[PDB]
């Protein structure tokens, strides 16, 4: 069987700003889908295309940049998932990559 | 997983561990060691407060009234006929054929269950007791009220 | 004597420790075999009915 | 005698007992009535979240 | 399976008896307080709390006589039975302020710019 | 045949059934005093303790919770009235029986 | 313990984690937060030291035997235990208040609980049940 | 100082008389019942804040930073006279 | 005193080397100066599928 | 509040990502088991490969990765 | 790992207790004018050793009519549960951590009670019960302090808890008369004085007596670290110093109360105090 | 909305109350009681719904309050008389349980402390054998309880396990075979709780 | 309440008798219902998700290699 993950938890935490402002659709399709059924068959496509649209975020990341993401979310890893111990390298990232796309 | 089944089933043995002694200091000592050894078991379900409950209300203070009313009211009588006269076969019969063999379980027809952790949450405890029990924790306030006000009219003058 | 007293009790929790789970194992294994049987009774009930239900 | 007299008796023969009912009904009394006076006074996930960055950018 | 982000700072909006009722009568305030309870009370039910207040006062000037301590039984006795009537009526007043019994009387006298 | 979690639900429901009969029982059988049977009691109120918190953890249910705070208040209660009433009698009844606290003997 | 299902491994599968569960160490980081563990193992190791400890002067001291070395040389605590049993039952009555971030009828409904808890202390109070004269 | 108080008298039948009876406000050993609010504060800052502990406290922190008088026997000796 | 000066620093001076010690082994078990905060459910299931992803990605890779 | 106001909020973002990884999985460990059932009850007469239990609601295992024993 | 730690934690704990004891006595010497131990090594910085080495080759006296197992059990009971009190303070990371020590210490009575019920002594049992009775009336007003604590004390996630991580680092300056009785009960816990009038211990000798004093000293640094954490804004050593030196400080200049008196003060001064500062950080919290 | 609950609150109010008057007239030596009495009688009027049953339980209550003396027995008979009420309202087992117990406590508590001459230790001695007897009922119900929960997940009273609380309910009414906790306490304790 | 039930008439007769549960579990905890999916809205989302795929603006389905 195929092998199906989202990033860790540190990472998720450190990407989740850009998933509702990049990612917004699938977020929503996702969560309408699960609200009518209840069986997981049922949500397949969008739940496919959620995992899809998290992973190709997490790809873009790391080819525009790698370093800060990297240095936020392994602070983020070392204090617990508390964001308030690391406002500095959350800066840092948000100036390297933008949340939304800005002068546009 | 062979210490915590075993630790699971430690419990029956103190269990019957306290009324087979005949001396009512190491009864209470038996009592005192099933109560820490369930609080450990109720762990494994995954409640961390309510085994802290079962241990600081029955080890840390009911016991302490057991072995002061223990210390205070029993001259030594255990050779004074409690091994002289023995114990009851029909007594050991029923907790044989209930207890051992369990021909009326709970599970009734049932003979297999699956035992699975939860994750106890104090805040939705403190939403229930507060909120949607309310009247049940009145009600056990009353009943608290009822054994100080009857314990201190019964202290013997 | 102190020393015969904690021997007799470490030999008893061993002895509980390893022979009560025999006990539990040979009551599950009752249980699993008269399931069984249950549910081969039902399959046989299943295959009359749809025999002489159409 | 009045509320002076019996309240400086009660309170040089019994203190603790006077101090611990007052700390108590300042608390009753904070909350019944000082508190609901002066004190007391849908969105996406995305608006939320454009708040929250909103709220930290500045400081 | 994975669970629900819990909520710490909220709680449920629950009281512990349920009246498993839907209101038959207009309502004008789904949820009043005590201000709003006591300034739309009725004048049966402040004559009751007077009536239960004086029974009080009498019965307990009466029972408190045997021990000579007959007036500060009947001050004791009349606050009973005058907060038990003083509950019944705030309770019966927003009853009707909620609309769970008839509040014609109410409903001129609480919306003065939806008066008609 | 059957997995390790069904293991221990089946050991721990075993468990807690020997647990009530063995308070129930053992130290009536075993002819002891009322101190001891007041002991015995909160061992047949541990065991029904002990299984409605893992009912609650079964089913995911707070009633098992508020049922092992009410036995717990209860059976203190209880245990405490228990024992001043024991004391009570002793002394009224020491001059004349000695072993007075054993009623099955 | 370790997990017995595919789906307490996160459906994860092979045998490399059935042995890196089986052989891991203890982390509270890993799988054993709010474990509960060390406080297990901390009673066996200081039983082992003191009973190190009792054993010990049996052996490198000196012993003499005799019989006079082997000689010897109020209802109020029935009231503090009782009180203090029936207090500690009410305190662990309002730890679960405490945890939680309560509203007002919460408020009011502990204050009531609190109320009927002082009350019944004040009567003791009053009738000369905390003076411990005897 | 050497003041009584009704509550701080170490006996029974003292407490007993005190609280049921107002014969120690003749006494003059006694400390008089406060007669405004500022003697109040200062009777309340007495009982509650202990502020009597804490003089004894500085006194022995006083003598903490202070100068010892033992001597270093056998390399030190005392003082014996002639006669001795 | 002068004498009382050597026991009062000594008690601070073991406490300071005692918490560095079990600091410095603690955090080699842990590897993240936060085991010691408190963790909810939701925190506890962030880890152990952490602990489980961390597995397979070693199991994966030992395979090419 | 503050803080636990963000943290709540990137909870519920990163929640439905989760599930749909979790749900995902489940199916791939569904069909390996469906597989392996196969293999092992093809000449069992009768018998049918994949039957749910139950009629209307999807049910969840009993077991999951984030309830473990603490002791 | 789990083992190593432990026997990490274990070495500074009975370091310290023996330094603990000997500062005990030069701190007591230096307020009243003399010295204390110095000749016993350079500074007198062996004495504690010495006593530990002398009664461990000293007789063991078990008296030929008591109950052997109690007997022995009691010393090894206390200085069991103070070793893994310590271990609940530094080598975990539950949610519960203070209600854990104080279930812990509610547990520290039972020494006491089995000393008194062990030896036949006619005035152990009589001293045991008023020293327990002494505990028991104050371990009421530590938990309504720790439910005081407790109301402000939450995690970054929104949690309210009793983890010690979580505990803010600063001083609690709202809560100063509730920190002043938080230290009069761990001086009641510990029967040091003012309440130092029950002892229970008068049968014991050797390495059982050795016992019972590690286990009351490594208990007075487990409430010193338990006040620094709820008060003092952390856990340190300078502020463990500082609370034992208080402690020193407070029993030289002194005197004792009666049992009565210590009783009347827990039950009327003590929890009516603590329990309306419950009620009134409580109506603040709202 | 609280404004369906007063006369919970009510219920309550008047306990703190009537502590604090009973506490007020016997720190003036009063060796009689009929102003606590007659506050009692209001108050379980006070509680009472309009109901026949719960009437017909409410006058029997006050017409019994009459032979009794002292202020804890009264306050003893009002909290049992709380348990007597609500378990005519139990729609469960969570509150039968609290009131069968509560109504268990304050009975055996009574029989202890209104004895008097010759007949305190009889009295003394027929309570504490019918509390060890309600002990055991009280954990069968228990039990029981317990094992229809776990059965059925929820808190209906249907199934084999309501053969036991059957049993349960037997005891309470003194039916035979379990029938000599009744006789025990005929022959020993006073007229007015008989 | 959770434990305890007050039975009244209707005055006017125009009220129910219903399982007093049912209606306080309605009022308190509500009840969650789903849908089975018709097959051919499920198949069309496949379609869409493997366009979406082919087409480059949807990633894979592992963050590794
Ligand atoms: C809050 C409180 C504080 C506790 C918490 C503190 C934290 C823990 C610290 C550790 C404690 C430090 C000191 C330990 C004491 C050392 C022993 C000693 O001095 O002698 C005891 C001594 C024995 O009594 P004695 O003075 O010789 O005789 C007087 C009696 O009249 C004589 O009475 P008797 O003759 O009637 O009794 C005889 C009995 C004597 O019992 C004992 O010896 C005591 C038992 C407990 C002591 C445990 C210590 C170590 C003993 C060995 C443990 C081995 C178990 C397995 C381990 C693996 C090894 C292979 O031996 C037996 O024959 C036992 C029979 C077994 C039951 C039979 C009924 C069922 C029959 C069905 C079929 C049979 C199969 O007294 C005590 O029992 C003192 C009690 C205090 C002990 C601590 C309480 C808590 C224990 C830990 C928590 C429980 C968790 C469960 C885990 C495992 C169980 C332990
Ligand atoms: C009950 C009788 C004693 C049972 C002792 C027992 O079960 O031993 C344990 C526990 O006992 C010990 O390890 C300690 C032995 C006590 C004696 C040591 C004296 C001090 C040196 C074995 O631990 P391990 O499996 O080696 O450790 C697991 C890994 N981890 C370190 C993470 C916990
Ligand atoms: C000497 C005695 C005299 C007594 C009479 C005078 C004292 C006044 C009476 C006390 C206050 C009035 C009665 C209760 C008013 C409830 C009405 C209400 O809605 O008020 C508040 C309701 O809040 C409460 O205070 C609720 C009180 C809860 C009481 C819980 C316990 C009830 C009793 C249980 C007993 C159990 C049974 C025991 C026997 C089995 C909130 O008002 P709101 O909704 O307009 O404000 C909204 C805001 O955001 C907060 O909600
Ligand atoms: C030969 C057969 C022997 C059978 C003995 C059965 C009873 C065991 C009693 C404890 C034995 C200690 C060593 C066993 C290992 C152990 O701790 O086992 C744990 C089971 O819990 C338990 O065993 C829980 C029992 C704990 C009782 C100790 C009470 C201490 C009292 C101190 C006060 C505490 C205050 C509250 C905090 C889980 O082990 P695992 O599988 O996780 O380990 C490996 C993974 N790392
Ligand atoms: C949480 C806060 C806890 C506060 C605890 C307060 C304890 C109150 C006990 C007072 C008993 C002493 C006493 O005799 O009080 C009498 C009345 O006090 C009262 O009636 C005071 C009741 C306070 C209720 C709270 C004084 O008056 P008396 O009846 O002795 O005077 C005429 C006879 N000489
Ligand atoms: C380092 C170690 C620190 C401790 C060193 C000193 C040890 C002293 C031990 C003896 C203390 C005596 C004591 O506590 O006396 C009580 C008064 O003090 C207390 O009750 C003191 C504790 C409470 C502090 C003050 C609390 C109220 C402050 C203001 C609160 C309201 C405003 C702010 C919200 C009761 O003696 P009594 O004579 O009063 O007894 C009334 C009946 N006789
Ligand atoms: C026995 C004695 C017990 C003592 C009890 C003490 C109670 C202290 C309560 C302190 C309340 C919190 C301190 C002030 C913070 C307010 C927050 C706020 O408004 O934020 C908005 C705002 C912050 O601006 P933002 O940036 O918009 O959040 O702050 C203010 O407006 C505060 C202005 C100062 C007001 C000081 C009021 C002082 C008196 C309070 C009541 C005192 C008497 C109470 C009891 C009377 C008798 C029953
Ligand atoms: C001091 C003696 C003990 C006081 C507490 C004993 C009773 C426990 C509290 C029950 C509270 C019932 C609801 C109170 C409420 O809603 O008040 C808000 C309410 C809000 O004020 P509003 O603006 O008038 O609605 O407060 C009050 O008006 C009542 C003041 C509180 C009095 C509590 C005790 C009542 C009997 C005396
Ligand atoms: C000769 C025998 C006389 C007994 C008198 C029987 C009166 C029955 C009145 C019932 C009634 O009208 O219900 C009022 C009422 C129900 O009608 P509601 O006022 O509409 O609730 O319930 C009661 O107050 C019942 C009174 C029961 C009295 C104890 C039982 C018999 C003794
Ligand atoms: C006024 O107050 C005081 C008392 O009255 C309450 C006293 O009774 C005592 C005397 C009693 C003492 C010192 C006993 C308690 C302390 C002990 C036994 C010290 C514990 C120290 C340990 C375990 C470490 C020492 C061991 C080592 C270094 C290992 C050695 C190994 C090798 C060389 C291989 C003192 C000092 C005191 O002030």
């Amino acid at each position: 069987s195929n092998t199906v993950r989202v990033p860790y938890s540190h990472e998720l935490y450190a990407m989740s700003r850009h998933v509702v402002f990049r990612a917004e659709k699938e977020h929503k399709a996702a969560v309408e889908c699960k609200g009518k059924h209840d069986w997981p068959e049922d949500c397949k496509p969008e739940s496919e295309a959620l995992v899809r649209a998290t992973n190709k975020l997490y790809k873009e990341i790391m080819e525009k940049s790698p370093e800060e993401f990297k240095e936020y979310a392994q602070c983020l890893d070392w204090y617990g998932l508390r964001f308030s111990r690391c406002r500095d390298k959350q800066t840092a990232f948000e100036k390297a990559f933008p949340i939304v796309d800005a002068k546009k | 997983m062979f210490f915590e089944n075993s630790a699971i089933l430690l419990c029956a043995l103190l269990s019957i561990a306290v009324g087979y002694t005949k001396s009512p200091f190491m009864s209470l000592m038996y009592s005192v060691m099933l109560f820490i050894n369930s609080s450990f078991v109720l762990m494994m379900l995954g409640f961390e407060f309510l085994a802290l409950v079962n241990l600081l209300v029955y080890v840390g203070a009911l016991a302490v009234l057991f072995l002061f009313v223990i210390m205070l009211l029993e001259i030594p009588a255990t050779e004074l006929r409690a091994y002289s006269r023995g114990w009851s076969t029909l007594g050991i019969f029923v907790f044989i054929i209930n207890g051992v063999f369990q021909i009326t379980p709970s599970m009734g027809p049932r003979g297999i269950i699956t035992g699975l952790p939860g994750a106890e949450s104090i805040t939705n405890l403190g939403h229930a007791l507060y909120l949607y029990f309310a009247d049940l924790l009145i009600l056990n306030s009353l009943v608290l009220t009822v054994a100080l006000f009857g314990r201190f009219a019964i202290a013997p003058v | 004597g102190l020393i015969r007293n904690i021997a007799t009790f470490a030999t008893a929790v061993v002895g509980w420790s390893v022979g009560i789970p025999f006990v539990v194992q040979a009551r599950m294994n009752g249980y699993v075999e008269r399931n069984l049987a249950t549910y081969d009774a039902a399959q046989r009930q299943k295959a009359e009915e749809a025999a002489i239900g159409g | 005698m009045s509320l002076g007299e019996a309240f400086r008796t009660a309170v040089y023969k019994e203190p603790v007992m006077v101090w611990s009912l007052m700390i108590y009904g300042v608390g009753i009394s904070y909350a019944a009535f000082v508190k609901p006076s002066m004190i007391e006074p849908p969105p996406s996930l995305k608006e939320v979240m454009a708040g929250i960055q909103a709220k930290l950018n500045n400081k | 399976t994975w669970p629900e982000p819990p909520n710490y700072y909220e709680a449920p909006k629950h009281g512990f008896k349920v009246t498993l009722e839907n209101p038959t009568f207009p309502i004008i305030n789904p949820d009043p307080n005590i201000t709003d309870a006591v300034t739309n009370m009725r004048s049966e039910n402040w004559g009751v709390v007077a009536g239960l207040a004086g029974l009080g006062y009498v019965a307990g000037y009466y029972f408190g006589a045997k021990v000579h301590w007959a007036k500060p039984t009947a001050l004791f006795t009349s606050i009973f039975l005058g907060k038990s009537g003083l509950l019944w009526g705030m309770s019966d007043s927003a009853h009707r302020l909620m609309g769970f019994k008839e509040n014609s009387k109410e409903v001129a006298a609480n919306l003065p710019h939806v008066m008609q | 045949y059957y997995t390790e979690g069904e293991i221990f639900g089946t050991t721990f429901m075993y468990t807690t059934n020997m647990m009530f009969w063995a308070g129930i029982v053992g130290a009536v059988a075993f002819r002891r005093n009322l101190i001891i049977l007041l002991l015995s009691a909160e061992t047949v109120m541990l065991a029904c303790n002990m299984n409605f918190l893992f009912t609650a953890a079964y089913l995911n249910d707070i009633t098992g919770a508020i049922m092992s705070i009410t036995i717990t208040t209860i059976a203190a209660c209880e245990t405490a009235i228990g024992l001043a009433l024991c004391v009570a009698y002793f002394h009224m009844r020491s001059a004349t029986d000695v072993e007075a606290l054993n009623m099955l003997k | 313990y370790n997990a017995w299902s595919p789906a307490q491994r996160y459906f994860v599968e092979g045998d490399h984690v059935v042995t890196a569960e089986a052989s891991r160490t203890f982390q509270f980081t890993g799988l054993d937060s709010g474990s509960f563990y060390p406080y297990v193992i901390a009673t066996v190791i200081a039983t082992a030291i003191s009973t190190v400890f009792i054993v010990a002067p049996l052996v490198i001291a000196p012993s003499r035997v005799d019989l006079d070395k082997s000689s010897a040389y109020s209802v109020s605590f029935y009231l503090v235990s009782i009180m203090y049993l029936l207090f500690d039952i009410e305190i662990a009555y309002l730890f679960p208040y405490a945890m939680t971030h309560a509203s007002l009828p919460m408020y009011w409904t502990m204050n009531l609980f609190l109320a009927i808890l002082v009350a019944g202390f004040a009567y003791e109070w009053g009738m000369g049940a905390l003076e411990w004269r005897e | 100082g050497t003041e009584r108080r009704p509550g701080e008298s170490g006996a029974w039948k003292q407490i007993e008389r005190q609280r049921y009876a107002s014969d120690w406000e003749n006494d003059p050993t006694f400390k008089r019942t406060p007669k405004n609010l500022a003697e109040v504060l200062d009777d309340s800052a007495s009982m509650l804040l202990l502020t009597d502990v804490w003089r004894g406290m500085a006194y022995t922190l006083g003598a903490f930073f202070d100068k010892k008088v033992t001597i270093m026997y056998p390399f030190e000796k005392g003082q014996l006279s002639p006669r001795f | 005193g002068w004498n009382a000066l050597p026991s009062l620093v000594i008690i601070t001076g073991i406490w300071t080397a005692g918490l560095f010690a079990l600091d410095k082994v603690q955090m080699f078990r842990e590897n993240k100066p936060a085991w010691a905060n408190n963790k909810d459910g939701w925190q506890k299931a962030l880890y152990r599928r952490d602990w489980y992803l961390q597995r397979e990605e070693e199991t994966l890779a030992m395979a090419k | 509040r503050f803080e636990a106001d963000e943290i709540l909020t990137v909870r519920k973002i990163v929640h439905p990502v989760l599930q749909a990884e979790w749900d995902l999985r489940y199916l791939e460990h569904l069909k390996r088991e469906r597989e392996e059932e196969a293999k092992v009850m093809k000449n069992v007469p009768g018998w049918k490969v994949g039957e749910s239990t139950t009629r209307h609601r999807w049910l969840a295992p009993l077991e999951s990765w984030d309830k473990r024993p603490l002791v | 790992m789990i083992v190593a730690s432990i026997l990490i934690l274990i070495v500074p704990v009975l370091l310290s207790v023996a330094m603990f004891t000997l500062a005990e006595r030069t701190v007591m010497a230096s307020m009243q004018r003399r010295f204390g131990p110095q000749v016993s090594g350079i500074s007198g910085l062996l004495q504690p050793f010495w006593d530990g080495l002398k009664l461990g080759v000293k007789e063991p006296v078990l008296p030929d009519s008591s109950s052997a197992g109690a007997f022995a059990a009691s010393p090894m009971i206390s200085f069991v549960l103070s070793q893994v009190a310590w271990v609940g303070i530094c080598i975990s990371d539950a949610s519960f951590q203070g209600l854990v020590i104080m279930a812990i210490s509610s547990l520290a009575v039972y020494g006491v009670m089995l000393a008194g019920w062990a030896s036949n002594s006619k005035y152990a049992f009589l001293g045991c019960l008023r020293s327990v009775a002494l505990m028991v009336s104050y371990e009421l007003s530590l938990g309504a302090a720790l439910l005081s604590i407790g109301l402000f004390v939450t995690d970054g996630t929104g949690m309210k808890c009793l983890n010690f991580a979580e505990m803010p680092t600063t001083p609690q300056y709202a809560m100063l008369p509730l920190c002043l009785i938080f230290l009069v009960c761990i001086l009641a816990e510990t029967k040091r004085d003012p309440f130092d009038l029950p002892g229970y211990n008068v049968e014991y000798s050797s390495l059982g007596f050795a016992l019972f004093f590690i286990a009351e000293y490594a208990n007075m640094a487990v409430m010193s670290a338990i006040a620094s954490i709820y008060f003092l804004g952390g856990f340190s050593a300078l502020k463990i110093t500082a609370l034992f030196f208080a402690f020193v400080w407070t029993r030289g200049t002194l005197p004792r109360y009666r049992y009565d008196q210590f009783m009347r003060l827990g039950w009327k001064a003590f929890l009516p105090l603590t329990l309306a500062f419950f009620a009134l950080h409580a109506s603040v919290a709202i | 909305a609280a404004a369906a609950a007063m006369i919970e609150l009510d219920l309550c109010f008047g306990l703190l109350l009537l502590i604090l008057f009973g506490l007020l007239s016997l720190r003036n030596g009063h060796v009689s009681l009929a102003h606590i009495r007659f506050i009692c009688q209001c108050w379980l009027v006070m509680i009472t719904p309009l109901e026949v049953q719960d009437f017909a339980l409410c006058i029997l209550t006050v017409v019994l309050l009459q032979s009794f003396h002292s202020f804890e027995a009264l306050l003893f008979l009002l909290l049992a008389y709380i348990g007597q009420l609500y378990m005519m309202h139990s729609c469960n087992l969570v509150s039968f349980y609290v009131c069968l117990e509560a109504q268990t406590l304050c009975v055996v508590v009574l029989c202890g402390l209104l004895a008097r001459g010759a007949s305190t230790s009889f009295s003394v001695e027929a309570a504490l054998k019918f509390l060890l007897l309600s002990a055991m009922v009280s954990g069968m119900a228990l039990f029981w309880f317990s094992a229809m929960y776990q059965r059925t997940g929820s808190l209906d009273m249907v199934g084999q396990e309501t053969f036991w609380i059957l049993l349960v309910m037997l005891f309470k009414l003194g039916v035979a075979p379990m029938h000599m906790w009744s006789v025990d306490l005929y022959g020993s304790i006073p007229k007015s709780l008989l | 309440t959770a434990g305890f039930v007050w039975r009244e008439v209707d005055p006017t007769g125009q009220a129910k008798n219903r399982n007093h549960t049912y209606m306080y579990n309605l009022k308190t905890f509500g009840h969650r219902s789903y849908t089975r999916r018709d097959p051919s809205e499920l198949q069309a989302a496949a379609t869409s998700v493997e366009a979406r795929v082919k087409s480059g603006e949807l990633g894979g389905l592992s963050p590794l290699a």
